[PDB]
């Protein structure tokens, strides 16, 4: 019979997290509020003097050689130029945060591992544990541990990059000659004068080769973390993937590239009010109202912080208390299991936008008007979104609802990975199905059509809505006037993402609807 | 008197104390480790050290005696046994006596010469006291000190890797000395170097001894190179199979069957390789050349085919050298030529009368060796 | 004052994909039928004779041994027991698909940059570029290029393990003591000949270590790709990151973890 | 003769036509470094060499000797010059016959013997057949008669490591040999052996090159290395001071004023280091043993303080061994003591009578060597 394992581990951190939670609260407080600290001091170092810095070191540390300084200089103009330089600061905080948390934690640990044998046999295994798990799996718990933020993303960045340096440090110092050893031993050399006269001033070398690589671990597992907090270039990338943007993807690929190869050469070269706190999903429907919702929520004097990452993590997020609202939660169903879970944990305030219509989408050209009459067309395929989404409750219940699809496979995707597949398929004009949504963008761009559904589970009375934290009527009434009041039209929305799509700013657009319809806005702020 | 050991030894491996109580009542080591797999490397040893007595401790790789030194220095934990110095035994110290014993007393040097390549002579030289935590000064002075007692000051303020092996022994016997210890434990010190170099440092060990009267635990595989030190010598197969020393007494009333193959106490196999000289490409110069190089007066000429021809002198090649005149010329055909296993004792007469060697020249006309005078070894151990 | 990077990389990219689509659409339909093949192949096969034939081997290469076997088996059984086994199959054909492409594109690669100093200098740069940047950003041109499903996945598989096979290739031909170059040259053996006596066999153990590094990269970049078809576990997983269920996340990564201990010992033991 | 070459010369570093031409003028090594940074380790080099000629070629870390040898096998490709072999020149031969001579005139040995240690030792020696794609059981018999040659055979079937330096190249000789080669070009081969076994791989090179008349390009940093087998020297320093061989013409007519310090052409420094025999612990047995590992039939007897006291002989040795009676009895005390550098000719008379050497003690009684004959040889320098 099936073990319980899922069980276990749920209820030990439940345990945990219900145990240790004021530490970890307070944790979280400091943490916050030092890399806050830390990347406004490092932001607020203008960009020419901090790159010419560093180009400046890079010559000191190699004079005659012209090729490092150069590509340093070159790609931080360049970086900043695409104007990645605040997100290059709180990438830069992040990773200084996790490489030295693991030093720290992993050197004292190399040393309790070489200086006894039951450790190593203790430890390895740990470490050979640790050290193939996928990074995801640790950034699960940092959320269930301190929440979204900054937090997660040194948490996960120290346990995922401990292991070389912990490693590498113990075999560097198993490693030195016997003969010097002895000789030590012979002079009454304590264990102390030993480890600091003649195990590290030569086991440097292995010890500073597992910090690098303590610094790539860290560095990766950064951008992995943006999807929960996590801010810097992750967050870049991660929407260019979310929405199959290779220009973004590539540019904040090429910084990274950029930064961690500063930091590897440099490493082989010194081895010898009113405040609104918002959340949205990266779905290009929730890019616009947030966007748009920020820009004008500006003006009247907001302070604002976006936090982008998956639907059902940011449920907890506003659930437990740690962020204000967001403007994200379709409903009655797409989203009710969501509701099911931290729906009681709300205060709900009402609609934004009236007529959001879900359902399957399939090009016009192709014959099937409902899923009923489906037979085997696209290799019985269901080209969707991210398996944490909302319609892959209706559409795991869908091929579990009706006979036809009862051999029909699900297979997830990004929210925008479908469309360039959508769009290759139109191309190639090739039956295809794609779950879908509106509103949405592509509807003005191709021609294609919904299917009727006779069962109507996947949703007929759709509307998104907005939640708030318990009690910030209280905390934030200025913010909760503001949202209560944010509803607006379904039409024309578009030019908000249609606009985007052909070649602009985000912003730009969101700034563009605004002066349209400002007077509209101004009843928000009501 | 300064040592003395009782039933010392060391079982490696696992589940021991089986193996303790086996050495307790005598089994071999053979069975020992056969029933559980625990290799011993020492087997109740008993012996005792004098003040000045350099006590070569001979032996065979496999027979655990350098386990031996690193259980007197206790770098290695001793299974069981005692060692009273200083009418203080070893084996029963706490931790901060132990270390003290270790910086003053005792003192180690190593085969590979244990030197810290991160450092400079100096600090190494003066480790010993460096963490004994003592005033740099006098820490600098007493390395500077030991240098130029070893004539390599001046090589200082360098680093080991840029110096040659007996440099680095040196240095290493510096660091040693520096403690001013009472003693001086090696683990085939001398083996890494060159042979000459050994001769050279052997001699200097001795005038260091004779100048310092202090004990020295040598270790060494060759008997050479014991026989030409050592006070007292102690031969070990997993155990001390004799130890009665003073040089003979293992050559003279070897205990065993063993020591007597291991020092290796008829025909003409004694003859030695020979110094040549092809006269016909090579001539007095060359000889002369070979001569000095080689630490002799006369030397035995061969034709370019290695066909033996005779000898040459000293005086001979001079005579060439001024008179121009070439070998094979000024050259001592006539010679007491022999055969390779044939002519054993017969030659007993023959080899008084030419102070030069009797080359075994085979019967073809080419040579092997030579005979100097260890004829008459053998032909009175009858 | 700022550069257009991101319309040229998209120009480039609509440019290459609308000119080589008929070969990125055969190799889509290949690659995929390939792999359904395979996938129903390694699961038609019950999974407690798989388990016994794995921990058989388990046994072979190490015969006193017994813990690694016996943590081969239970981790495979409790695999087996949650449910992952379809998935851990496929898992498996996308990482062999993925390392036997980027072994047999870098090995020779590895070759080349051992005797060219000038591809040396050409390739190390581009590994640099390669193996620091995210594994998230190589999949974005596979959708491109191939698509939903399961080739885009073992193509940035490919991309983002094929460096330290190639690096430790190179590294490993360039490291072979002179001495023995020189005997081998000096006997007159051509380039093939010491490279299939000399060269290799010194340098296997460097290979294999690289190629090592690449399955753990490969099956890394496989748990990324679950984002983007890439069936296997790391489609548990991911779902498990997008709705905090810590449960079947942990469930997922003991099994990926237990895949990866299973692959780093039996590579191991094909080098000594 | 065999080999001639012409202005033979190879430049590293970059830029390096202008060294060429440098060279085609006579500027000297270090401004051509100084001006381009291109080092040179050949200058032009003409020479040339006769079959069963063995030329060494000496000189020191830097000469550039060794790339001499890897220019005549091309393994470095020549920056210009011509190689005159069987009439063939080999600087401007395709890749396919430069193969061809590789595989059948020329061969190869190395310091550290360059053997594969993936392999057992007859794969080892038939390698340079199994590369000509010659049928196996040919190469078996002959990388086993190769072997049986160098008596070794029953050692293969083992790997390299599990062996020591000589038999190691030993087997790096057969590899070459079993090609038959006509050449055999050396890099310090027997450098790293001992150099007890340096001479045994002397005498066993020699006995080949009479059974084997091949041309063979030797190098070696050690004089003696060269004078005892080269038929034909060449000294190197970055070029050829002089190569006229022949081995006196190094000695008697040295062009240069370098060589005569490379070779090494007053007082009592000619002491040698001595062999001694502290009587008050040691006695004849251990003497006997001496004089035999040390190949003599005297020795020199000090007191435990390393005090001189006189002379040891072999017959002394015996009869105090039979008669039991200990040494410092029967022993020579009278002998013809000398001071450091103060004898040092007035001593010409003494050394004759005496057959023994003459130590220099010490004017406070050590001693530092003794004087055989070596007093003949600069006593008529003058
Ligand atoms: N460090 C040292 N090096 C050399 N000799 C030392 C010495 N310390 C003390 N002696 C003594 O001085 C004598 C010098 O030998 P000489 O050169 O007169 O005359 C030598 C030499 O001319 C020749 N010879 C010695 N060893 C030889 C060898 N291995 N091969 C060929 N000829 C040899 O035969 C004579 C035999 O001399 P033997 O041994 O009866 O006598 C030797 C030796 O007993
Ligand atoms: N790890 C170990 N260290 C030391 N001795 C050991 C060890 N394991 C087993 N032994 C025992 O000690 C013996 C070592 O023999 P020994 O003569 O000390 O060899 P060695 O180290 O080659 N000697 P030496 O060259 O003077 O340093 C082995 O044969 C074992 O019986
Ligand atoms: N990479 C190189 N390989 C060989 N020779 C070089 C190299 N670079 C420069 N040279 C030149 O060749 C000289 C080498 O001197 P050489 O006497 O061959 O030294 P060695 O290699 O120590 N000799 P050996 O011990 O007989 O192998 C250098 O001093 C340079 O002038």
């Amino acid at each position: 019979g099936q073990v319980p394992i899922a069980n276990w581990v749920s209820s030990a951190t439940d345990w945990i997290t219900s145990t240790f939670s004021s530490g970890f609260d307070v944790i979280q407080k400091s943490g916050t509020v030092l890399m806050n600290g830390i990347t406004g001091a490092l932001t607020a170092v203008p960009f020419w003097l901090m790159i010419a810095v560093v180009t400046i070191l890079a010559i000191l540390v190699s004079g005659k050689k012209i090729a490092f300084p150069l590509f340093t200089f070159i790609g931080l103009s360049l970086i900043a130029n695409q104007g990645l330089w605040s997100d290059l600061m709180s990438t830069i905080t992040l990773v200084l945060l996790s490489s030295l948390l693991s030093i720290i934690i992993g050197v004292p640990l190399g040393i309790w591992m070489a200086k006894s044998d039951l450790v190593a046999k203790i430890v390895q295994p740990i470490l050979d544990f640790m050290q193939t798990m996928p990074g995801f799996v640790y950034l699960i718990p940092a959320v269930a541990f301190f929440g979204i933020g900054v937090v997660p993303g040194v948490f996960a960045s120290v346990i995922f990059a401990l292991p070389p340096t912990v490693r590498m440090t113990n075999l560097g110092i198993r490693q030195v000659s016997t003969e010097l050893v002895e000789a030590a031993d012979s002079f009454g050399s304590t264990a102390r004068q030993k480890l600091f006269k003649l195990e590290f001033p030569l086991a440097k070398g292995t010890i500073m080769a597992g910090v690098n690589q303590t610094i790539m671990l860290a560095l990766s597992m950064v951008v992995i973390a943006s999807m929960i907090g996590a801010p810097g270039l992750g967050r870049g990338v991660l929407a260019a993937v979310q929405s199959a943007d290779i220009g973004k993807g590539f540019v904040s690929g090429i910084s990274l590239v950029i930064l961690a190869i500063i930091i590897d050469r440099f490493t082989q070269k010194l081895n010898v009010d009113k405040k609104v706190d918002l959340v949205y999903m990266n779905w290009d429907s929730e890019v616009a109202s947030i966007n748009v919702l920020t820009q004008a929520m500006k003006e009247h004097g907001f302070d604002v912080k976006t936090t982008a990452l998956d639907n059902a993590v940011a449920w907890q997020t506003v659930a437990n208390g740690q962020a204000d609202g967001m403007v994200s939660a379709w409903l009655p169903n797409t989203h009710k299991t969501q509701w099911q879970k931290y729906g009681k944990s709300v205060d709900l305030l009402g609609p934004n936008l009236k007529g959001a219509k879900v359902g399957f989408v399939v090009p016009s050209y192709m014959n099937v008007n409902s899923i009923e009459d489906l037979t085997n067309q696209a290799n019985k395929t269901i080209t969707g979104i991210e398996p944490g989404a909302g319609v892959m409750a209706a559409s795991e219940k869908t091929l579990n609802s009706y006979d036809n699809l009862k051999d029909w496979k699900l297979v997830p995707s990004s929210s925008g990975a479908m469309t360039v597949a959508l769009g290759e398929a139109i191309k190639q004009h090739k039956d295809i199905v794609i779950t879908g949504w509106s509103p949405h963008w592509m509807f003005n761009k191709y021609d294609l059509k919904y299917l009727a559904d006779p069962k109507g589970t996947m949703g007929t009375s759709e509307n998104i809505n907005t939640i708030v934290r318990k009690g910030l009527k209280k905390e934030n009434p200025e913010a909760y006037k503001v949202l209560d009041k944010f509803n607006w039209t379904t039409k024309d929305m578009e030019a908000v993402m249609l606009d985007i799509q052909n070649g602009k700013t985000p912003e730009e657009a969101a700034k563009n609807w605004i002066k349209d319809h400002q007077k509209e806005v101004d009843k928000w702020f009501k | 008197v300064k040592i003395k050991i009782e039933h010392l030894t060391k079982i490696f491996g696992k589940r021991i104390k089986t193996a303790l109580t086996m050495v307790e009542k005598g089994e071999p080591k053979n069975e020992i480790l056969k029933k559980t797999g625990a290799t011993v490397g020492v087997y109740d040893t008993n012996f005792e050290i004098n003040e000045g007595e350099i006590f070569v401790i001979m032996g065979l790789s496999g027979s655990g005696k350098s386990t031996l030194l690193r259980l007197l220095n206790r770098l290695i934990e001793p299974t069981s046994g005692k060692i009273f110095i200083d009418n203080q035994d070893v084996a029963t110290l706490n931790k901060e006596d132990l270390l003290q014993v270790r910086r003053k007393t005792m003192s180690m040097v190593f085969q590979n010469f244990g030197l810290f390549p991160h450092r400079t002579i100096l600090e190494n030289t003066e480790y010993g006291l460096e963490v004994q935590n003592v005033p740099k000064e006098e820490r600098r002075k007493r390395a500077e000190k030991a240098l130029d007692n070893a004539n390599l000051l001046d090589f200082k303020d360098q680093y080991p890797k840029q110096l040659s092996g007996g440099m680095q022994q040196r240095v290493g016997l510096a660091r040693a000395l520096a403690n001013d210890p009472e003693i001086l434990l090696m683990d085939e010190a001398f083996s890494a170097l060159d042979p000459l170099i050994r001769r050279e440092m052997q001699d200097e060990l001795l005038e260091l001894q004779a100048k310092f009267q202090k004990t020295i635990i040598f270790v060494s595989h060759d008997l050479n190179e014991a026989l030409r030190i050592g006070d007292r010598i102690a031969i070990m197969k997993d155990g001390k199979i004799m130890q009665i020393g003073t040089g003979e007494e293992i050559l003279t009333n070897p205990a065993n069957d063993y020591v007597k193959t291991f020092v290796e106490d008829t025909a003409e196999n004694i003859m030695i390789p020979a110094l040549t000289t092809n006269i016909d490409v090579d001539g007095p110069s060359v000889a002369l050349k070979k001569m000095k190089t080689e630490e002799v007066s006369s030397l035995m000429a061969v034709d370019k085919k290695r066909q033996f021809r005779g000898v040459v002198t000293s005086e001979q090649a001079i005579a060439a050298r001024k008179n121009n005149q070439p070998l094979k010329d000024v050259m001592t055909t006539d010679v007491g030529t022999v055969s390779k296993e044939m002519l054993v004792r017969d030659i007993l007469p023959i080899i008084y009368d030419a102070p030069t060697p009797l080359a075994v020249v085979d019967d073809n006309g080419f040579l092997k060796g030579v005979l100097i005078r260890g004829s008459v070894l053998e032909a009175l151990a009858d």
